RNA sequence: CCGGCGCGCG
C-alpha cells in the first residue's frame, strides 16, 4: 500500500492517504490541473476493494457533486461485474459507465452487466435513450453511459463543474487499449489533458451539455 | 427365416426353370422376411415379384405399406401401393394414411396437400377420414417457413362441412390448440382447448412430451400474457385432473422475476416492495455470470426475439395484458355489440396539465410561459338466424324466399363447428354480460392461482407473492 | 444451321436461312390440342437446347430415338442471369415424392 | 386411382451481398471493355477472361462490382407505393431527399448509445456540428462514434432497415390501428397504410429476406457473352465508382447512385 | 374467375386475415364455419385483368402485366411458384400438365 | 447474327 508513492518521493498529492506516505506519481491519482473549477485524478483500480477505498477518499475531499467513470474486462474477472456499479452508484450523483479492457468479449454485454446492479439493462437503457429522457435512481442519483470510454470520459471532463470532481480508474499507469486481440495505444491521462485544454467552446457555443441528450440550439 | 434374400431368388428361379408356380413361394418368401425383421429384403424381393408381374394377396399389400410407413420407408411404400393399384387393387383411405403419416413429417406441406386433395376429390373408399385430416393438419402447423393459419383454418372448414361422415378426436383439438396458439389466435385456441378437455389424456397429448416446443406450455403462457385468467385456471384444472406436471417452459420467469402467478395484476414489468432491498450481486451470481452462461439484454442485428418467451411462437408471443385492462376490453365490446344491435380564454391551457395552484392573477400566465421548460344478444344461435331467414328482388326476405327457391341457399346449410361436433357449452360462455373487475375478484383469482399452480408443481417465486400465510408456505420471509 | 448469339434461338428471316416462329397464338393452339410432346419439341431442341440440339442431330441419322431434354432451355437461363443483374435469385427446385428431397436443378 | 404427384417450385428471392460475392467467386475494377489495338479482353475489365473464361461459361459465370458506398435499389425506393418508405414509416419526400439532395439523417440508429438531441431529417447543416463537436472531439474518434447519431445518403437507410425490430414494428401498427378504429377519406388511408406496413413487416420475419437487402453493397455484373447499351451504364459505374474511392464528395456518392438507378431501370 | 374472390372488409382484425386481402370465395365461407375471429367479408367483382395479376403463380402475372411491378412485390417475400399451371411450364421448356 | 427508319403481303 504506497509502495511506488514512497519509492518516487524518496528518490525525488491528494487525500489522508498520501499524507502518511510523505510521513513514511504515475497512475496514482495524478491530477490533470487546466485552470479548471475542478480537478481530474486517474488511478489504476480495478478491483472492488480499491475502488471502494478510492470512492470514499473523495468524500472526505468536500466535492459538491461526485461523478465517476469505470469499466471491466473481458473474459476474466466475470463474477463481480455489477458491484462497482452498484457502489459507484451508491456513492456518485452521475456516473458514467463504459469498458476498461474489453478484449475479445464484445463491450455492450460487459456494460449489460453493469446494468444488472441497479435492476437495469442496455434494452431499458436504450429505450430510455430513445425517448431521451432519463429518470433518476431510488436514491436521486442520476445515471449516464456509452460503450466506448473516449466520448464518455469527454463528457465527464465537461460536467467538471465547481467544487466537483471527476474520477477515471480502470487504467492508472497503463497506457494501452485491449479490442479484441490488439493492445491499441491510449493514454487516459493525454486524452484527458486534451479534454480538459477544449472544454470552453462546447459548453459556449449554444449547447447544453449538462446531461444526455445536449439541448442543441436548434433541436426542439 | 434367415434371412438369405439371395439364396431364396436363386431357390426362385430354380423353381421357374423345373416348371413350377412360383407365386406361393414369393409371397412365403416374402411373409417370413417381413417376419423375421429383414423390411430391406423383403421389399426388394416384393418389388421384384410385383415389377415381374406377380400379384400379392391384399394382406401381404397392407402389410408391406404399414411397415414400411411404420418404418418411415416412403419411397417403398409408394412404389408398393403404385405396383398394387397396377395389379387392380386400387387404394382406399387406410393405404393413404399409411402414407400420409410419413408425409406429414416431411416439413413441406404441399406433399401431404397433393396427398389429401387425391383423396378428398376420388372415390368413395378414398375418402378422408379424422386420421387423414389430422395428418394434414399437422403437416401445416409444423411447416418450416411461411405462415399456414389460413391452410388450417380452411381445412378446419373442409373438416366441418363433412360432419355427416368425419368427426374429431383428442389429436384434431390438440393439433388446432397448438395451431392456434403459434399464431396467437388465442380465442380459437381457447375453443379448442374446452374441446379437447373432454378427453382424457388431453392436454397430455397437446404436451407432446416437450416435444414441437411444448405447444401446451405456449398455451399458458398465451392465456397469462393477455390477462385470459379464468381460463388460465381452467387450463390448471385441465392439467390437474389429467396429472400433467406444470412445464418448466410454462413455467417461465419474467425479467423482473415475476411468472405467471402475478403478472396481470396492476404493477406491470415492475417489482413490489417486499420490504427490503434486492441483492442483484445474488440475482447476477445465481444467473451463471460466473461460467459465461448469463443471458444479456442487448439488443441485436437480427429477425430473432431476444426475449426468451417469444420463443415457439411465429410471430413473437403476444403482448403483455393486464387482467385488469382484459376485464375492460372485454365490458367494452360486449356494449359496442349491444348498441350495433340497438340501431339494427388562457384558463383552457390549464387542461393540459395537473393544475398546479393558479387562480388568482399572473399566475396562470407564469405557468403557461414555465410550462415550456418540460418539453338481447344472439351470437352464435343458429336456430334464432334460421328462424330470421325464413332478377332478384330487392327486398331481403323476398330474396331470401328467392335463393331458397332456386335452391342457391337454404337452412340445412346453416350450421357451425359448435353445433355439429356437439359443442353445447359454447352457449354458455357467449351472450352473456362480462363481468366488472374489481379488486376483491382479482386478489381471490390470484389466491386461487397461486394455490393452484401450486398444487400443480409449479413454484411462484417470492416476488409474485409480493405483488399480492401461504408466502412462508413456500420457504420465503419478508 | 445458324442461332442468335445471345438468345441462341434459330435466325429469323429467309435470307439469313432463318426458322418460323412459334409465336404464344401457336402454343395455345398446341395446348388446346393437349400435345404436350409436340410443344416441347419446338420449346427445347428445336429452338434453344444447345446440347439437346445437338443429339438430336444425331440421333435423326441414326434412328434412334430422342430422349427428353429434361434440363433448361438457354432463353430460361439467360433470363435467370437478368434476374441476377436485378439483385434477385431465382433457383427451380424438384422435391422427390419418395424420400421428400429437395434437389436444386442447375440455372 | 393414386396421383403421380409431382413436386417441383421455383421461387424468386432479394439476394443478399454474401450470395452475390458467392456468384462472383471475380470482382470487375476497370472499365476498360477492348483493347482499342490488339482488340483481346482488357485485363480486370467488363470483358477480363479471368473473371468470366476463356474466350460457354462465358455465359453463365457472374462477376460484381465493389461499391465504395452502399447504393439503394431504385425498385424498393422510387417505385410507387414505396416498400422502403413503408418499412421505415416516413414520407417518400423526406427519403429522397436524404438520397439524392444534401439532407443528414439525425438517429439513424438505436441499438447503440447515443447522446444527442438530434431527430428528424434537419435539412440544413448543423452548425456546432460542422466544426465545434469535431473540434472538441478531434478526428479519428468523432469519425469512430461519426455514423451513429448523423448519417446521410443510403447508408443511413441500410443502417435504419439493419436494426429494425420487425416485431416491434407489427404492434406498434396495430396498436395504432387499433386507436384509430376506436375513434373520413385519410383517417381510413392511414389505416391502410398500417395494414399495409404489418403485412410487410410479417413477411419478413417467415423468409429468410433481410429488409437491408434493399440497399445495394455489390452490383452483379451480367455475363459478357449476353452483352456482346448495357455496357456503357457498367463502365459509368466503375467510372463513378472508381473516382469515388480516389476520393476517399458528396456529389460523387450521388452520381454513383444514379448510375446504379439508369443501369437498374431508367424512365422512373 | 371474375367471381370468385371476396374483399376482406377494413374492420376486420385477425391474425388469420388482414382488411383488404383478396381471398377466395371458397375459403372465406370454410372459416366462416370454423372461427368466428372477425371474418368479415364482402363480393368483389374483378376484371380478366385484376384477375389474372392475382394469381398463384409470379411467373404467369411477369409474363402477363407489369413485370418489373410483380417481380419487386415477389422477390421481397420469397414468393413461391408450384408450376401448377400451363403458362408456368411453358417458361421453363418443359411438359405442360395438361 | 445488333438496333433503328422506310415500304410492303396475308
Amino acid at each position: 500500500n504506497g509502495k511506488t508513492t514512497t519509492t518516487y518521493l524518496i528518490k525525488s498529492l491528494l487525500g489522508r492517504h498520501n499524507i502518511y506516505n510523505i510521513l513514511a506519481v504515475p497512475g496514482r491519482c495524478e491530477l490533470i490541473d487546466e485552470e479548471q473549477a475542478f480537478g481530474v485524478i486517474v488511478d489504476h483500480a480495478n478491483t472492488p476493494d480499491g475502488l471502494s477505498r478510492l470512492l470514499d477518499s473523495v468524500r472526505e475531499l468536500k466535492p459538491r457533486r461526485i461523478i465517476t467513470v469505470i469499466g471491466c474486462a473481458g473474459e476474466n474477472e466475470r463474477g463481480k461485474r455489477p458491484v462497482m456499479t452498484k457502489i459507484a452508484t451508491e456513492k456518485s450523483d452521475v456516473t458514467m459507465l463504459t469498458s476498461d479492457n474489453p478484449g475479445n468479449e464484445d463491450p455492450l454485454d460487459i456494460l449489460d452487466d453493469m446494468l444488472s446492479g441497479i435492476g437495469w439493462t442496455m434494452q431499458e437503457y436504450l429505450k430510455h435513450g430513445e425517448h431521451d429522457y432519463y429518470p433518476p435512481l431510488s436514491n436521486g442519483h442520476r445515471l449516464f453511459l456509452h460503450d466506448v470510454r473516449r466520448v464518455a470520459v469527454r463528457c465527464a471532463v465537461a460536467m467538471g463543474e465547481e467544487g466537483d470532481m471527476v474520477v477515471v480508474a480502470g487504467k492508472g499507469h497503463e497506457s494501452y487499449q485491449l479490442e479484441g486481440d490488439k493492445k491499441e495505444f491510449y493514454d487516459d491521462r493525454e486524452e484527458c489533458r486534451e479534454a480538459l485544454q477544449y472544454v470552453d467552446e462546447l459548453h459556449q457555443a449554444g449547447i447544453d451539455t449538462s446531461e444526455f441528450p445536449w439541448r442543441l440550439p436548434e433541436s426542439h | 427365416s434367415k434371412g438369405n434374400a439371395q439364396r431364396g431368388l436363386e431357390l426362385l428361379a430354380a423353381m421357374e426353370k423345373l416348371n413350377y408356380d412360383i407365386r406361393q413361394a414369393w409371397l412365403i418368401l416374402v411373409e417370413e422376411l417381413v417376419r423375421t425383421n429383414h423390411l430391406e429384403e423383403a421389399n426388394k424381393v416384393f418389388l421384384k415379384g410385383a415389377r415381374g408381374g406377380m400379384r400379392a394377396t391384399d394382406q401381404l399389400y397392407d402389410l408391406m405399406i404399414e411397415e414400411d410407413c411404420k418404418a418411415g420407408d416412403h419411397s417403398n411404400a409408394l412404389d408398393i401401393s403404385y405396383e398394387m393399384e397396377a395389379a387392380g387393387r386400387f387404394a382406399t383411405t387406410f393405404h393413404f394414411n399409411c402414407l400420409l403419416s410419413v408425409q406429414a413429417t416431411c416439413g413441406i406441406p404441399e406433399v401431404a396437400y397433393a396427398t389429401f386433395e387425391n383423396m378428398e376429390y376420388g372415390e368413395d373408399f378414398m375418402k378422408p377420414d379424422t386420421e387423414t385430416y389430422n395428418w394434414v393438419i399437422q403437416a401445416y402447423t409444423r411447416a418450416d417457413s411461411y405462415d399456414r393459419v389460413q391452410d388450417v383454418a380452411e381445412l378446419l372448414g373442409m373438416m366441418v362441412e363433412d360432419y355427416k361422415r368425419v368427426q374429431p378426436n383428442v389429436k384434431t383439438h390438440a393439433l388446432l390448440v397448438e395451431c392456434f396458439t403459434k399464431y396467437c389466435v388465442v380465442k380459437e385456441a381457447i375453443r379448442h382447448f374446452r374441446a379437447l378437455k373432454n378427453f382424457e389424456g388431453g392436454t397430455k397429448v397437446l404436451h407432446n412430451a416437450g416435444n414441437f416446443e411444448d405447444p401446451l406450455s405456449l398455451y399458458l403462457r398465451a392465456l397469462c400474457r393477455e390477462g385470459r385468467i379464468v381460463e388460465l385456471i381452467d387450463a390448471l384444472d385441465a392439467m390437474r385432473r389429467d396429472n400433467q406436471p406444470i412445464p418448466p417452459r410454462a413455467m417461465i420467469m419474467s425479467r423482473k422475476y415475476r411468472t405467471l402467478v402475478s403478472s396481470w395484476i396492476e404493477p406491470l414489468q415492475e417489482e413490489a416492495e417486499l420490504g427490503y432491498e434486492i441483492d442483484y450481486l445474488a440475482r447476477y451470481v445465481e444467473e451463471g455470470g460466473l461460467t459465461g452462461e448469463r443471458k444479456r439484454w442487448v439488443p441485436r442485428r437480427g429477425k430473432t426475439p431476444l426475449d426468451p418467451d417469444a420463443a415457439g411462437f411465429i410471430y413473437s408471443n403476444p403482448i403483455e395484458t393486464s387482467f385488469k385492462q382484459r376485464c375492460l376490453e372485454d365490458w367494452k365490446v360486449h356494449h359496442r355489440k349491444l348498441l350495433r344491435t340497438l340501431q339494427s380564454e388562457l384558463k383552457e391551457e390549464l387542461e393540459a396539465q395537473g393544475l398546479p395552484i393558479d387562480g388568482t392573477r399572473n399566475v396562470l400566465y407564469q405557468r403557461v410561459q414555465k410550462a415550456r421548460r418540460i418539453n338481447k344478444l344472439h351470437e352464435g344461435d343458429t336456430e334464432f338466424w334460421k328462424r330470421r331467414f325464413l332478377w332478384f328482388p330487392e327486398e331481403p326476405f323476398e330474396a331470401f324466399k328467392e335463393m331458397r327457391e332456386r335452391k342457391v341457399f337454404d337452412v340445412s346449410d346453416m350450421y357451425t363447428i359448435a353445433d355439429v361436433w356437439g359443442w353445447t357449452w359454447e352457449k354458455d360462455f357467449k351472450n352473456k354480460t362480462p363481468r366488472r373487475w374489481s379488486q376483491e375478484w382479482e386478489v381471490e383469482l390470484a389466491i386461487v392461482l397461486m394455490a393452484k399452480v401450486i398444487e400443480l408443481g409449479g413454484v411462484p417465486t417470492i416476488g409474485d407473492c409480493a405483488v399480492i400465510q401461504t408466502t412462508h408456505s413456500l420457504g420465503y420471509a419478508f | 444451321g445458324h442461332y442468335a448469339l445471345v438468345t441462341q434461338q434459330p435466325l429469323r428471316g429467309r435470307s439469313k436461312q432463318g426458322g418460323q416462329r412459334v409465336g404464344e397464338m401457336e402454343v395455345w393452339a398446341l395446348e388446346g390440342f393437349g400435345v404436350a410432346h409436340i410443344l416441347q419439341e419446338m420449346l427445347t431442341y428445336k429452338s434453344d437446347h444447345i446440347r439437346a440440339r445437338q443429339e438430336v442431330l444425331g440421333t435423326t441419322i441414326i434412328g434412334g430415338t430422342i430422349p427428353k431434354p429434361e434440363d433448361a432451355p438457354e432463353s430460361f437461363r439467360l433470363l435467370v442471369r437478368e434476374l441476377r443483374s436485378l439483385a434477385l435469385e431465382l433457383n427451380h427446385f424438384l422435391v422427390s415424392e419418395k424420400n421428400f428431397q429437395i434437389n436444386r436443378k442447375e440455372v | 386411382m393414386i396421383d403421380r404427384y409431382k413436386h417441383q417450385q421455383l421461387r424468386i428471392g432479394l439476394v443478399s451481398p454474401q450470395q452475390i460475392s458467392a456468384w462472383a467467386t471475380g470482382e470487375v475494377t476497370k472499365p476498360y471493355t477492348f483493347h482499342y489495338k490488339t482488340n483481346k479482353p482488357e485485363k480486370d475489365g467488363l470483358f477480363c477472361e479471368r473473371i468470366f473464361g476463356p474466350i460457354r461459361i462465358r455465359r453463365y459465370q457472374m462477376g460484381y462490382i465493389k461499391l465504395t458506398c452502399p447504393v439503394t435499389h431504385v425498385w424498393y425506393l422510387k417505385r410507387l407505393p414505396s416498400y422502403i418508405a413503408n418499412l421505415l414509416d416516413k414520407p417518400l419526400k423526406e427519403l429522397e431527399g436524404l438520397v439524392y439532395c444534401d439532407f443528414s439523417f439525425a438517429r439513424p440508429i438505436t441499438k447503440k448509445p447515443t447522446f444527442l438531441r438530434l431527430r428528424g431529417s434537419f435539412e440544413y447543416e448543423i452548425q456546432s456540428w460542422k466544426y465545434s463537436i469535431p473540434l472538441f472531439f478531434t478526428t479519428q474518434g468523432f469519425e469512430i462514434f461519426r455514423n451513429r447519431e448523423i448519417s446521410t445518403g443510403a447508408g443511413a437507410i441500410r443502417e435504419q432497415l439493419a436494426d429494425l425490430d420487425l416485431r416491434i414494428i407489427i404492434e406498434n401498427s396495430l396498436v395504432e390501428w387499433k386507436q384509430l378504429g376506436e375513434e373520413d377519406r385519410k383517417i381510413v388511408r392511414r389505416k391502410d397504410f398500417l395494414v399495409r406496413r404489418m403485412e410487410l413487416a410479417k413477411h419478413f420475419i417467415r423468409t429468410n429476406i433481410e429488409p437491408e437487402w434493399m440497399v445495394l453493397c455489390l452490383l452483379p455484373v451480367l455475363p459478357p457473352e449476353l452483352r456482346p447499351d448495357i455496357n456503357e451504364l457498367y463502365r459509368r459505374v466503375i467510372y463513378r465508382n472508381n473516382t469515388l474511392t480516389d476520393l476517399l464528395v458528396m456529389c460523387q456518392e450521388k452520381l454513383v447512385q444514379e448510375a446504379v438507378d439508369t443501369l437498374l431501370d431508367n424512365g422512373i | 374467375q371474375i367471381t370468385s374472390k371476396v374483399l376482406v372488409s377494413e374492420e376486420g382484425m385477425s391474425n388469420v386475415f388482414l382488411p383488404g386481402e383478396l381471398i377466395g370465395l371458397l375459403r372465406a365461407e370454410r372459416t366462416g364455419r370454423a372461427l368466428e375471429e372477425a371474418i368479415c367479408y364482402r363480393a368483389v367483382l374483378l376484371g380478366i385483368t385484376r384477375a389474372s395479376l392475382n394469381t398463384q403463380s409470379f411467373i404467369s402475372e411477369a409474363s402477363f402485366q407489369e413485370t418489373a411491378r410483380v417481380l419487386a412485390k415477389a422477390a421481397l417475400r420469397g414468393r413461391i411458384d408450384w408450376l401448377k399451371g400451363l403458362k408456368e411450364n411453358v417458361v421453363l421448356g418443359g411438359v405442360i400438365p395438361a
